[PDB]
């Protein structure tokens, strides 16, 4: 019943509309034209054709490192707890296994996030460090830094 | 969960 497809200039705004739903944080014009220009990284979810989840991804260069972080990756509410969320998080270890060019994935979650460090830790995550003050205008500010080495 |  679950099937992802890709994010185009015809379903963005639906893309759009669910990150505005599930994250608390907004997200500007840039990270949306952004999203058009990274391919597999960014995938829509949809459970019996309709759109419920979405996850953003981008290559990152730090710590000397080609890394994949997880900008976005998410579910609306009624339908979690269906195997979304494992679909997207599926999706983007397959394309890390088959790339073979990165050294990990990661990602950043409120430490209030249980479900979140749950869901990550069930695919071989780890809390690799607690980011103070991370997120700006929210409680808590903040965030684990939740890795994946591969 | 980015923080921009
Ligand atoms: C984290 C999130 C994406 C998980 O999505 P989901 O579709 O519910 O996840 P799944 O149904 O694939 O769950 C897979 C496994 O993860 C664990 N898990 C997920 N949610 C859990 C929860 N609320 N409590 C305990 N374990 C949980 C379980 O082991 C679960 O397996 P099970 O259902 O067989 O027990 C979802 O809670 C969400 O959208 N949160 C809001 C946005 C966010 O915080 N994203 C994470 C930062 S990228």
């Amino acid at each position: 019943r679950i099937e992802l497809g890709d994010v185009t200039p015809h379903n963005i705004k639906q893309l759009k509309r669910l990150n505005q739903v599930i994250f608390p944080v907004s997200y500007n014009d840039k990270f949306y034209k952004d999203v058009l220009e990274v391919g597999e990284l960014a995938k829509l979810a949809y459970f019996n054709d309709i759109a419920v989840g979405a996850v953003c991804c981008r290559v990152d260069h730090s710590q000397n490192q080609k890394r994949l972080y997880i900008m976005t990756l998410g579910c609306l509410a009624p339908y979690r707890r269906l195997g979304i969320g494992t679909k997207m998080l599926n999706h983007v270890l397959n394309i890390c296994e088959k790339d073979g060019t990165f050294d990990n994935i990661y990602l950043h979650v409120q430490i209030s996030n249980e479900s979140a460090i749950d869901f990550y830790r069930k695919f071989g995550f780890e809390i690799i460090e607690t980011k103070k003050n991370y997120y700006k205008r929210i409680e808590p500010a903040d965030a684990h830094v939740l890795q994946k080495n591969l | 969960m980015l923080g921009p």
